[PDB]
Formats: structure tokens, sequence, C-alpha cells
């Protein structure tokens, strides 16, 4: 039973698809005070 | 200005109004520093 309760906290949290990525920016800027160039579409 | 004039026949040259603006330069600096994505990975997986 201590399983799937396991399972079912991961499957069921994500709405975003790479969350981890969004939880980078976050965890970098808050150590570093708003890191500029976190959101960026494009890549250079 | 300091201003002095003088003399007979000695020419007296005429107050002088001087304004200098001067500028100022930038010199915008810059290090890189570097942090692995093996160091931000145990952060940010939570192993055992």
């Amino acid at each position: 039973s201590f399983g799937p309760m396991k399972r079912e906290v991961m499957e069921f949290d994500p709405e975003d698809p790479y969350k981890v990525s969004k939880m980078r920016k976050l965890e970098r800027s808050i150590a570093k005070g708003y890191v500029y160039g976190a959101d960026h579409q494009a890549i250079t | 200005v300091p201003r002095v004039a003088t003399g007979a026949g000695i020419p007296t040259s005429r107050q002088t109004t001087v304004m200098v603006s001067k500028y100022s330069e930038k010199s915008p600096i810059t290090i890189p520093f570097e942090i692995s994505a093996a160091c931000l990975t145990h952060l940010k997986e939570t192993f055992e």
C-alpha cells in the first residue's frame, strides 16, 4: 500500500513538462538574487 | 576668471566666461563563473 502512495505523489503532481527545469530557475535565482537570462525561449 | 588689465596702451583683454562639460566613461566588467550540472544535480534529484 505504501508503494503506490509514493507513486501517486509523483504521477499526479506535474502540470508543466520539464517541471524540474523551472525549479532549477527558482533554486538558482534565490541563491543568486534574480539571475538574468533565466527566461529564454531562444538559444544563445 | 581672475580678471586684471592695466597700462597706457597695453591692450585690455575682456572678461571671460568658461563653462566646461566633462564626461564620464563607462567600463563594464565581467568575470565568468562555472557551476556544473553534476553539481546542481544533487540538490535537485534527492537521492537516498
